[PDB]
DNA sequence: TCAGGATGTATATATCTGACACGTGCCTGGAGACTAGGGAGTAATCCCCTTGGCGGTTAAAACGCGGGGGACAGCGCGTACGTGCGTTTAAGCGGTGCTAGAGCTGTCTACGACCAATTGAGCGGCCTCGGCACCGGGATTCTCCA
DNA sequence: TGGAGAATCCCGGTGCCGAGGCCGCTCAATTGGTCGTAGACAGCTCTAGCACCGCTTAAACGCACGTACGCGCTGTCCCCCGCGTTTTAACCGCCAAGGGGATTACTCCCTAGTCTCCAGGCACGTGTCAGATATATACATCCTGA
């Protein structure tokens, strides 16, 4: 029989890995395309610096990590372990971002 | 001593908008505070813009940019339109 | 000659001269342009007029002829852009919007 | 034939893939994730980026430039009350 | 080393005292120490270890190369492409194998479409040479390095441009004899990582090869030249300002003779026209066609920025896409099923004349080749070939290692009904031979006209039994006209001096 | 008698319609003076200063109770609880 | 001296009702008293810093307004 | 006389003259006292030394010898005063403190 | 073009604290940003203090009060101690 | 399901009063006028840097699938919270009494701005080796099913 | 109550590239004068904050009582995790080519500083009417029982 881990073991191992590391977690080209597309709706034909795009990505990832921590707290509060869109919405609503 | 505020100007605007409506003292003080707070926000943002570009003169363009940064969405368009209209009339006459 | 105030020649009600003075005496920059006070006064007048008309409508809906902090609160918190602007502001003697969650109401 | 039009489906916001979002949640400390979290996260990220980019572009356009710079992005963030260290 | 330096100067100083001037124009290590003492004080039979016949200029080139070897000095086989220079190289490696009895470690570099050809010809001619095509993933390269490359069970190894960059560390450990560099066009830049890693290897000799010489500048020239004899030059702007760029200010055009006489025994270039080896030239036509009436509207939409709400950050490339073909701009093809019919040829300017020419050449028996820059444009051409149901093979950038080979063989199979052959420009036409084809057509113009010349002569080599009929497509009243004008400008900025090199 | 949860809703409507303060003046004032006693001794307060403190404190508590209510509903309850308050403050970042 | 108990139970229930809380636990009262004490401590400490810097001995309404503004809770209606 | 820098006189390491110039050109007030730059330089040096000491301990705690943004992040987020100070600050390439919730772990 | 920063000073402080530890380049950029940020916070707070008290000079008393308003707890206490020490040494010497 | 009792809430009308709208008088701050000079604008030049495509590799995303474990719904029960009532308690308002300290004016001096001459500390450019990040094998530890 | 497989750590060797030290120069920091005004300090006024007492009454409090809700337990099923396999697009090198951002020099007009003067805005009365307050009737709505 193939050797399978119990569900959650790999989750915890990944959690330790990614809280140990510090590299960026989103692919740079997809992120850059997204940034350029969003900018297209404000001023046509802009021209970003590489450092500018990197700063945007740093800030975005930090923001999302903090939001997921808050979402985890809300999900635990509801006596769950699975984070859900209502959990995200509650976190943002309490933060005052809705 | 003589202490100044925006009470008379707020009252003139009120009589322009609702011609037969008064306003109580506490509300008047609240709106005085509001005008001071908004003034200070805009002026501070304009100051920071001017220093950012190594200039040393706050002009109507820095005021316009600060308005666009602070005021939200549909308010910004009307605000900049009113400011542009006022400056244009002031320079023309 | 006979003076004609900057506010008048700009078509405003707020004092352009007073705003010019406050800008200069506020340590915001070394120099202050000539259209900066006109612009700023026009914007302040616009915002004041906006809140005033909303508060006047609220007071009329309440069948009063005078504006009070409750009416200012109602106007600000019912207009979403003004509410976003004044998001971290407490209005003395303001109150809160009438609001009850759906789940609490009886079925 | 008829193969020159088989791939037209980028939709850049989809570029933030499911595994990337899951990695972000793992760093946040999340043990288990619902399946609807991905679309919601894409929406949240889009709103955040729109606000920041609007402010940065306003700064740039005020400066009579055509190149958004790291400083402009930093000042947009700081204006939103999210100070960022490491980019001057 | 220093003994080798003295041996080199024995033949370098045997040329003009210009090498002395270069040593004395340095603004200086102990090379002067061996300079001062000297200052004050074959096989023309086409040797039979090959399996075939050597051409006369081929034998002459081999003799020049062995003269360089005996002098322990370097050079550049700048002979025009398709002159059996592969045969020259194979006979030269056979010379080193047999006359000196030294088959050792050798290194050859070729473009990906061309790693096949070198191994095929070396097997065809001297099957006594152990040669590899070092291809495969990390693991397929892993056992290749571990077993045979580490086991020293080879003579020559054939790799691609990037694989050497990937395997520098397991290759630095092997000191070489030759670093054979085909199509030496990557070297034109000094900061190119290929150059950066090829200043690291240590072979006894360094035989640079090309299809065409320098592309733009004396800058380019010394960029190639430095990696021939580096300890001799080891200088950057001395070489430039010493020659003053074809007398860029006085326009004397006589100081060029100094450079030209320096390089004449220091290089070896021959023309196909002088030694025919095929006895048949090539024709050339520029099919100036009008820019299509339908896409006139979108071309206006691009000029006046009229479709809308899209980026234009490289107006060059945008207009060039428009001049190539309308449908690339993501929406010119309105059909939700994306109809495939005569409307495509109707809407594209070039394709109408192209269809006429295809109908002509199918009856005339012309076996055609097509080059392009846009892989997406080649996608559209593949769909249109499906429309006309022609046999072909599509080689593009990033197809495969084996699939490139099998498509080439299928096209060049005798009596192959593959009428057309879709190909890119910068990945396809860098050394392969397609004499089974006769006519070559360019869909677009390229900002490297020397690369264009590299392209057309794919079928115009030894083995061409028909007349080469070149049909370049240029769009009338388009920016491609200025493309062609600048192309001609850069042709003449170099070809005059290239032609002076041979005469004097 | 009214069933439980009726007078509570009536009070909700009443106190959301009203505007005055909800804490007794003198108890709040004694609390304020006692707290300030720990920073400098023998202060002295303006009546408007104390009134401002009361206005700010009541506004703060009301907003906090709205957030606590949201958390309580989120856990499928109708009874706010200390852990609901703690969650609300932790999300806001006051911890 | 047990002044925090001066914030009685009914006062907290009134605040909760204005916030919209229909049903309240029993442990809420001590929790809310602690929260209120912490908030007051922060604001009063800043206000007293302003007062002491001005070399006054009376805490003015403007000091409280400034302290609230510094902590991020702007307050309209008590002068400027 | 003989030049002796104000930083040396105060016994500091930060540039009192540079800080004084920056306070001058920053348009913070009309005038700048003579002890203000000294005080400000002393405060900035104190805070810098505090964080550098903590980050150096963090770096030595991983058997490293050079301080990197991860080490700065660890020091700041582990000291509670500095965490409270830099509560709104994102440190680029800093990462996160290791923390898994109590109920997530296997029982 | 000259561009000034706090690299040399942060490095001298580092060599006083940890005599042998180095510091990378991104970490130094972060420290530079940190110093600039704290400078701006303190200076702005002192500015508004001076304006509130209708003064026109920023003195060590304003800087001390701004430190006490910004820094938390033990940081405030030791920072006040250090600033006072430096000013006393500066005047006496 | 509805009826009728019971309770709280809105609607109507008559009466005070104190907060606001308005008029007077005055004085100080804004407008008019004029000058100097420095900041901002404009032109020309240059050179680094951003963009778009491809080529080729290869790591990561996408996809399918079994299965298990956690979300979720229902049920019971027991106690903690809401509603009401009588008793007590302290808030609120008024009044009298007193003085600390807030706010203002006047003098004058010492401290900070500004300028000019001088010099040395810090910045950009340049070279070099040691800390660090793999890379491979081997050893240990963890997890999971018996 | 177990060995077996996968994960992880230990240790040594290797290549590299960026941190750290040296060096010329230039521009900002220091030193020394003069000069003008901010504010330090004294002295005076009178506001408003603190303290206490008396009386009314509205809220707080303590207790009884009942039920609605929180919480524990059980079962079910659906949807997420884990892993193997195929496909796709990210990533870095490379090639051109312009363009945009920085620098430099010169010019002019727009803002600060100064002075004169008068009217707009502020402090101070004054009446009066919008709102607060008190009663009375109408109606909605909740709740137990049918
Ligand atoms: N001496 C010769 N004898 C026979 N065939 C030749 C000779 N020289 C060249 N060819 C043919 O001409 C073609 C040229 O190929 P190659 O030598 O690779 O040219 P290049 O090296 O210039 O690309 C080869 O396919 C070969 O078959
Ligand atoms: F003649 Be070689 F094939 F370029
Ligand atoms: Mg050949």
């Amino acid at each position: 029989k193939p050797h399978r881990y119990r569900p959650g073991t790999v989750a915890l191992r990944e959690i330790r890995r990614y809280q140990k590391s510090t590299e960026l977690l989103i692919r740079k080209l997809p992120f850059q395309r997204l940034v350029r597309e969003i900018a297209q709706d404000f001023k046509t034909d802009l021209r970003f610096q590489s450092s500018a795009v990197m700063a945007l990505q740093e800030a975005s990832e930090a923001y999302l990590v903090a939001l997921f921590e808050d979402t985890n707290l809300c999900a635990i509060h509801a006596k769950r372990v699975t984070i859900m869109p209502k959990d995200i919405q509650l976190a943002r609503r309490i933060r005052g971002e809705r | 001593s003589r202490k100044e505020s925006y009470a008379i100007y707020v009252y003139k605007v009120l009589k322009q908008v609702h011609p037969d409506t008064g306003i109580s003292s506490k509300a008047m003080s609240i709106m005085n505070s509001f005008v001071n707070d908004v003034f200070e926000r805009i002026a501070g943002e304009a100051s920071r813009l001017a220093h950012y570009n190594k200039r040393s003169t706050i002009t109507s363009r820095e005021i316009q940019t600060a308005v666009r940064l602070l005021l939200p969405g549909e308010l910004a368009k009307h605000a900049v339109s009113e400011g542009t209209k006022a400056v244009t009339k002031y320079t023309s006459a | 000659a006979k003076a004609k105030t900057r506010s008048s020649r700009a078509g405003l009600q707020f004092p352009v001269g007073r705003v010019h003075r406050l800008l200069r005496k506020g340590n915001y920059a070394e120099r202050v342009g000539a259209g900066a006070p006109v612009y700023l006064a026009a914007v302040l007048e616009y915002l004041t007029a906006e809140i005033l008309e909303l508060a006047g409508n609220a007071a009329r809906d309440n069948k009063k002829t005078r504006i009070i902090p409750r009416h200012l609160q109602l106007a600000v918190r019912n207009d979403e852009e003004l509410n976003k602007l004044l998001g971290r502001v407490t209005i003395a003697q303001g109150g809160v919007l009438p609001n009850i969650q759906s789940v609490l109401l009886p079925k | 034939g008829a193969k020159r039009h088989r791939k037209v489906l980028r939709d850049n916001i989809q570029g933030i893939t499911k595994p990337a979002i899951r990695r972000l949640a793992r760093r946040g400390g999340v043990k288990r994730i619902s399946g609807l979290i991905y679309e919601e996260t894409r929406g949240v990220l889009k709103v955040f980026l729109e606000n920041v980019i609007r402010d940065a572009v306003t700064y740039t356009e005020h400066a009579k430039r055509k190149t958004v710079t790291a400083m402009d992005v930093v000042y947009a963030l700081k204006r939103q009350g999210r100070t960022l260290y490491g980019f001057g | 080393d220093l003994e080798g330096t003295t041996k080199r100067f024995e033949h370098l100083l045997s040329l003009s005292g210009l090498f002395k001037h270069f040593i004395e124009s340095k603004a200086d290590p102990k090379f002067r120490q061996v300079l001062d003492v000297l200052e004050e004080n074959q096989f023309r039979e086409s040797p039979a270890y090959v399996n075939g016949q050597l051409r006369p200029y081929q034998i002459q080139g081999v003799n020049w190369l062995v003269s360089l070897h005996k002098n322990k000095i370097a050079g550049i086989l700048a002979d025009e492409m398709g002159l059996g220079k592969t045969l020259q190289t194979i006979s030269f490696l056979g010379y080193l194998r047999y006359i000196e009895k030294i088959p050792g470690p050798f290194l050859v570099i070729a473009p990906k479409s061309t790693l096949n050809n070198w191994l095929r010809e070396i097997n065809r001619w001297t099957p006594d040479v152990n040669a590899f095509i070092l291809q495969g993933d990390k693991e397929e390269r892993a056992e290749l390095i571990q077993k045979k490359l580490l086991g020293c069970d080879f003579d020559v190894v054939i790799a691609s441009y990037e694989i050497i960059i990937r395997e520098k560390s397991p290759l630095k450990k092997i000191n070489w004899e030759y670093i054979i560099i085909d199509e030496a066009h990557r070297i034109k830049n000094e900061e190119s990582m290929l150059s950066q890693v090829l200043r690291e290897f240590t072979s006894r000799n360094r035989l640079l090869i090309t299809g065409t010489p320098l592309q733009n500048n004396l800058h380019e020239l010394w960029a190639l030249l430095n990696f021939l004899l580096p300890d001799i030059f080891s200088d950057a702007q001395d070489f430039d300002d010493w020659f003053s760029s074809e007398s860029t200010e006085e326009d004397q055009d006589k100081i060029v003779k100094q450079l030209h006489t320096v390089l004449q025994p220091f290089l070896l270039r021959r023309i196909k026209s002088d030694v025919e080896t095929s006895l048949l030239p090539k024709k050339e036509l520029n099919l100036y066609v009008g820019m299509s009436s339908m896409q006139k509207k979108w071309y206006k939409k691009i000029l006046e920025k009229d479709e809308s709400k899209t980026r234009l950050l490289n107006i060059m490339m945008q207009l060039r896409k428009c001049c190539n073909h309308p449908y690339l701009f993501d929406g010119a093809e309105p059909g939700p099923p994306y109809t495939t019919d005569e409307h495509l040829v109707y809407n594209a300017a070039k394709l109408q004349v192209l269809d006429k020419l295809l109908k002509k050449l199918k009856e005339e028996g012309s076996r055609v080749l097509i080059f392009s820059q846009m892989s997406r444009l080649l996608d559209i051409l593949e769909d249109y070939c499906y429309f006309r149901n022609y046999e072909y093979c599509r080689i593009d950038g990033s197809t495969a290692h084996e699939d490139r080979i099998q498509a080439i063989d299928d096209y060049n199979a005798p009596d192959s009904k593959k009428f057309v052959f879709l190909l890119t420009t910068r990945a396809g036409g860098l050394g392969i031979n397609l004499t089974s084809a006769d006519v070559v057509v360019l869909y677009d113009s390229d900002w490297n006209p020397q690369a264009d010349l590299q392209a057309m002569d794919r079928a115009h080599r030894i083995g061409q039994k028909k007349q080469v009929k070149v049909f370049r497509l240029v769009t009338d009243n388009s920016v491609e006209e200025k493309i062609l004008e600048r192309a001609t400008q850069k042709l003449r900025l170099d070809q005059l001096v290239i032609q002076q090199n041979r005469t004097s």
